[PDB]
């Protein structure tokens, strides 16, 4: 606030409380693997090249 | 749940009349007896040449 002359009117002492909130955002990227793909990573058969 | 995050209050600022640029425009003077002076005067004599 400020001061001021007199024949004039003055301010008040005014509280203030002000609120903010967050927000949602999620994101999602499906990849994908073939059955063959975790049958050829697991199982080895053979011994050939 | 939902969460708070800090109700920290207004960060404060000051500011004086003397450490401003516009006392330049004054001659600060303290006076405590400025009640019961009714007015001042600057009395001047410059005859011409």
């Amino acid at each position: 606030r400020v001061a001021s002359g007199a024949g004039l009117p003055t301010s008040r002492q005014t509280t203030i409380m002000v609120t903010k909130y967050s927000e949602k955002s999620p994101i999602t990227i499906p990849f994908e693997l073939s059955a063959a793909c975790l049958t050829y990573l697991r199982e080895t058969f053979e011994g050939t090249i | 749940f939902e969460a708070i995050f800090g109700t920290f209050c207004n960060r404060l600022e000051w500011v004086y009349f003397l450490t401003s640029g516009l006392a330049a425009a004054a001659h600060a003077i303290k006076f405590h007896d400025l009640n019961k002076l009714t007015t001042g005067k600057m009395l001047f004599h410059v005859q011409v040449p």
